[PDB]
């Protein structure tokens, strides 16, 4: 509930670190 | 009597008119006995639900096709070349789904 | 239930007819006032029917009926110019 | 176009004539005649 | 002024008389809300199952 | 025991007669659970017959009733009991288990019984278009238990004659539905109409039709060439153009006048569907 | 209690309820907002998907 | 508004303004009306069942409770089968208008027709 | 109006079509025009023209009198033009509607109850500010270039 | 002209229209609209 | 607070034991109006001079085993209560 | 029982001969349902030959049917029932 | 007497004043013995609560309708009035007086 | 944890694909 | 499955409302 | 013009011929992605376990 909508911020925090990595 | 016929096979008391549209006879003439009848069946009929347009500019209106409404948009974004309308009549395309130069 | 044979053509009455009979000494059809009020709206709807079962003769101009004569005139092309309403209905039916 | 009228079907008509043939019918045994009295809601459904 | 999510079991009515050209009346609800017409910003009827 | 048993409330319970013959249950229609056999054999072809969906062959040994009722719990901290709402009511689920199927010494085929009892998943289709299932009614005697549907069914064979089924057991479950409103939609809406119970805007609890605002016409026709003589000059003036023409609303029935030039002039009254109420003095 | 008729008719085709129709969504937007579909099909080889 | 039976009393029908007589022309006409005799609702009505054995002759009583609980809902019902010696089935209905809290008399019940 | 597709083509065979209201075709094309001494009414008329499109607006609109529309698609520029004169548009089956944006325009109410038929409410309520939101927003709020030069 | 319609679109509408017409008629007095009221099986035959 | 296999028998007087089913069934219907909050009314299991709390029926369950005309004359019951917040007497203003 | 079983319901079930043989039950493919054996012996090259998939030594002693029905459930709040959907039929295991 | 007919049907003491308002009876005046009475429903007083749509310039209101006996007793503690509708009429509290 | 990352990363492109084509 | 997709969107929607109010 | 997401088990030649300057030729599948070249545009490898 808390703990996985925190865990949704740290899965999408990190999927849009992983898009900068992706891109020039 | 075909009240008795609509309410066991059709389930409607109204529906009675099928019966006789399905028949070709008049219902305040009388039906000799032994004479065969044709009962559509309810399994195998078009629904007679009526159509609306929930959202319009009146409100609420009725519609036998929709294909003769306002919901036609067979001539939205129209350009009269000939290719358009040839697609037109065979699948109905509309829109074109690009507009590239490239 | 009632087929329409018997209530309009042989009862003439299309609306008492129709009232449940079943449940003898307690039915419509017990109580005199059942066929009291019903009466009128039966011989209006027998009237009716009277005169749509007789509607065909009148598009028939030799049998139809003096009221339909003008009415008829433009379904056979008879306008102003060509008819007039001084026609005597012998004539009307001929024409 | 000038068809000619097959019945009557004006609302008020239609309410007097019913309730002044249920007396004629009834051979006056109903006497409630007014268009507007305790039969209106019958004759007027 | 205010903003309300309405989630709802979709009946015949609430199909054909909610649309946004209608003015929303809520009852049985907290003072503020009763009385007061709500515009309709959108409407989305969803089908997963029957 | 019977020494044990409260009086009080046994002897408040209806006393039932002894049937004169052995009753065997079945599942019958809904709608059709107040019909009697119609017809000496069924026919397939017409509804609402008053036959069985599938009658009993041996009796169950016993049914079990279950009936949740959902309550959410709200846990405010540091509090000696959890905030109980309540939410709902809930289904009752009816099971019966270990029903018996036997046809063995006659060697007669169970098959189309389980036909039968399996063609309950099978959309029914009305005018065209697929509908749900057949609502059940199951009936044992003078009881009956719910407008319900069956969920769950299993059968379990041990004898078989050429392949074809002759002994089995059975466990199926019902589950108890919302009763479905008899009552059509629009005379629901009319019946809240009626009794004055929806909300009203002005309009009147039933649209104008045309015959009626033709008659309505006819009456504001009348009263207004009987009254023309007290209505007041600027409504006389507007009346003696022959381009003036008389205009009732469908949904509230209030009638207007409109003059040569076609707009708005002059509110005379209202109009329902049986008298014409001129407007106040 | 719901007795749901869905009819989609595309290109020359149609999809009614219980032949193929997965979910189905829906959109009657004012002014911000658009009307929008969007629905979901089971395409056996994804014949429609051709 | 007038009750089941169509009386002429006074040259008019029968208009009464208590809801108790009413409810019981309204029971009067459900056991008046059996199915498939009124034509736009063949479905209303009571299920007569006469030429049978009386074997299963509380099915009979049980539905009509249902038919009657259905409709009238301003009304109680508690329906009572018997057996009597030649053909006759006794049926009993034991009704009450929850409107009011006593057992209500008519007047017209003991007028001299 | 279809617009896109998708579909799992090799377990999960299901196919999703996708369709949008007749105004993406007036968000389909950027354009640069010019309109002068032309009514709302009118150029909503001639914009609906250019499509195919019908057109149902009751009040006539004020003139509007010079104005270019710059790198913008035909629907953005009737969104400013329904703006900036209070009107909005609404589109069904192949007509828009345009209606004055007034708080007693809803001519047909409905109403219901929470205790029937209703899963989920929730009510929110929140203070202006013009740290938030888009230009616009602060633009209908009381921002605006009251002093202008002529 | 089109042709006129003939036929009644929904006869059950019509029942239940002059049910309200019985309740507008008598001033909101005639309340029953189910089959066991006096005047549906008047207004249904 | 559960009570298991609770006896309902009158298979002797020949007496239904329905209205008693029928009655323990009518209470997950919303009968008592608090405000805008429909819900069922609020119980107290009274056992002699012992009460138990404001409690509320979450779950009941009824397993028959003898019908006469199709109406229960044996069955065994499950019933399980919760204690709930003891509703406030001093309304809102006192 | 055959005191208790309903004579209705079984009088109206089909009657089934007595082979008088001993048959065993195999697996066969669809759509060769309604074949004989063609040839004397299976060619595996050749299909539609009409020939079971398995073989069952021994017939099984029993045989289980499991047909769950997909039905839905809605919860409305302050309703004494909830929702009942159909949503599909399911398969037979 | 009237408070334990309020009390019993519609479990209130104040609720009387509907009672004598649904039978139009002066309750310092007698009641014959014998005498008929209606008493509301609890459940079956909030349908005569008559909802309609009054037009504003500001904007559509609904409004409840309904004898003031049913109004005070529905709206008894200020339960169904809005917060803000209290504090707007306290909002002037310094109330100005004339002097002589 | 990847699983639902990347369903989780697909509910939200997916989500955006709905808002894409929510607004005129 | 949407169930949690609806979630996950709903724990953004307030995660970024969070966002909103967390900085100045 | 079209877009193609393709999750595999990557192999030898999953890798060494899965290069962002080949064309890919997808058979067996729907009519209008058998025969065509797809251009690649990024090849991800993740490992996890095994």
């Amino acid at each position: 509930p808390q703990a996985i909508a925190k865990q949704i911020a740290d899965i999408i925090n990190s999927q849009w670190q992983g898009t900068l990595t992706d891109y020039a | 009597s075909l009240n008795k016929l609509a309410t066991e096979y059709l389930g409607d008391s109204f529906a009675w008119q099928i019966i006789a549209d399905a028949n070709g006879i008049d219902p305040t003439k009388e039906i000799d006995i032994g004479a065969g009848l044709k009962v559509p069946d309810q399994k195998a009929l078009e629904n007679s639900i009526k159509k609306f347009i929930v959202n319009s500019p009146t409100g609420k209106q009725l519609i036998s096709d929709a294909k003769q409404s306002i919901l036609n948009l067979i001539g939205v974004g129209d350009s009269n070349t000939e290719f358009s309308k040839t697609l037109k009549d065979c699948i109905g395309k509309v829109v074109n789904f690009s507009f590239d130069n490239t | 239930s009632k087929d329409a044979f018997t209530a309009w053509n042989v009862d003439r009455r299309p609306i008492y007819s129709r009232m449940p009979k079943e449940q003898v000494g307690t039915s419509y059809h017990d109580y005199i006032a059942t066929d009291w009020l019903t009466a009128y709206w039966d011989k209006i709807f027998i009237e009716c029917y009277d005169k749509l079962e007789d509607l065909p003769r009148q598009f028939d101009p030799l049998q139809c009926d003096e009221e339909y004569l003008d009415f008829l005139a433009p379904l056979c092309g008879w306008t102003a110019p060509y008819w007039s309403g001084d026609y005597p209905p012998e004539s009307k039916r001929v024409l | 176009l000038n068809a000619p009228q097959l019945v009557v079907d004006d609302y008020e008509q239609l309410i007097i004539d019913s309730l002044v043939h249920t007396n004629v019918v009834s051979n006056g045994e109903f006497t409630d005649l007014d268009a507007s009295g305790f039969m209106r809601p019958f004759a007027g459904t | 002024e205010f903003q309300l999510q309405l989630e709802l079991h979709t009946s015949q009515s609430d199909l054909e008389n909610l649309t946004p050209d209608t003015a929303l009346y809520i009852e049985n609800t907290l003072p503020f809300i009763v009385g007061k017409s709500w515009f309709i910003e959108s409407v989305r009827h969803s089908f997963s199952e029957g | 025991s019977k020494f044990l048993k409260n009086r009080a409330v046994v002897n408040g319970l209806p006393v039932i007669k002894n049937p004169g013959k052995y009753q065997h249950c079945y599942l019958i229609e809904y709608e059709d659970s107040t019909n009697v056999k119609q017809t000496p054999t069924e026919n397939k072809n017409k509804q609402q017959q008053g036959f069985p969906v599938y009658l009993f062959m041996m009796n169950p040994e016993n049914i079990t009733y279950n009936l949740p009722i959902n309550y959410q719990e709200i846990a405010i901290p540091f509090t000696a009991k959890n905030q109980l709402n309540y939410s709902n009511g809930g289904n009752i689920v009816m099971t019966m288990s270990n029903l018996i199927l036997d046809t063995m010494d006659e060697k007669r085929s169970l098959q189309p019984l389980i036909d039968r009892l399996i063609a309950l998943r099978e959309p029914t289709v009305k005018k065209g278009l697929k509908s749900h299932p057949k609502i059940l009614a199951f009936k044992w005697g003078s009881n009956t238990f719910a407008p319900c549907v069956l969920t769950n069914i299993s059968f379990d064979v041990t004898r078989w004659i050429d392949g074809y089924p002759t002994k089995a057991r059975v466990n199926m479950s019902l589950k108890e539905i919302q009763k479905p409103s008899s009552d059509s939609k629009a005379l629901e809406e009319a019946k809240k109409k009626v009794k004055v119970e929806t909300v009203q805007n002005g309009n009147l609890k039933k649209t104008l039709s045309e015959k009626q605002l033709i008659d309505g016409v006819k009456r504001v026709t009348e009263y207004l060439k009987k009254n023309i003589s007290f209505q007041p000059r600027t409504i006389q003036n507007i009346l003696s153009d022959p381009k003036s023409v008389i205009k009732i609303d469908k949904d509230t029935g209030q009638v207007s006048l409109f003059n040569g030039n076609g707009e708005f002039a002059a509110l005379v009254g209202t109009y329902n569907g049986d008298i014409f109420s001129p407007s106040r003095q | 209690m719901q007795d749901p008729i869905i009819k989609i008719l595309i290109g020359n085709d149609t999809f009614l309820l219980g032949q193929e129709i997965i979910d189905l969504d829906f959109q009657i937007g004012e002014g911000k907002k658009q009307n929008n579909i969007n629905f979901t099909i089971f395409d056996k080889d994804g014949f429609f998907a051709d | 508004m007038y009750v089941y039976p169509p009386r002429i009393i006074n040259g008019t029908l029968y208009k009464s303004t208590d809801l108790a007589e009413y409810t019981r022309g309204k029971i009067l006409q459900t056991l008046s009306i059996v199915r498939g005799e009124l034509v736009a609702d063949p479905f209303f009505g009571v299920p007569l069942r006469l030429f049978s054995n009386i074997n299963d002759y509380q099915s009979d009583v049980s539905k009509i409770q249902i038919i009657l609980e259905e409709e009238i809902t301003e009304a109680q019902f508690i329906v009572t089968g018997d057996l009597k010696n030649n053909g006759i089935v006794s049926l009993t209905v034991y009704w009450a208008y929850l409107g009011t809290e006593n057992i209500e008399n008519f007047e017209i019940d003991t007028s001299n027709i | 109006l279809h617009t896109g597709t998708k579909h799992n083509a090799i377990i999960s065979d299901t196919t999703t079509f996708t369709g949008q209201s007749v105004n993406w075709v007036l968000n389909r094309r950027v354009k640069n025009t010019r309109y002068t001494g032309v009514t709302l009414k009118g150029l909503a008329a001639t914009i609906t023209r250019q499509y195919g499109l019908d057109l149902d607006m009751s009040e006539e609109g004020e003139m509007i009198e010079n104005i270019s529309q710059v790198s913008q698609t035909d629907w953005q520029f009737l969104e400013k033009m329904t703006a900036i004169q209070g009107f909005g548009m609404r589109t069904v089956g192949k007509v828009l509607q345009i209606y004055k944006i007034t708080v007693n325009a809803k001519k047909l109410n409905y109403t219901i109850s929470v205790v029937d038929n209703v899963k989920s409410l929730i009510v929110t309520d929140q203070a202006q500010t013009d740290a938030t939101g888009s230009s616009q927003k602060i633009e209908h709020y009381g921002g605006r270039m009251t002093t202008v030069v002529d």
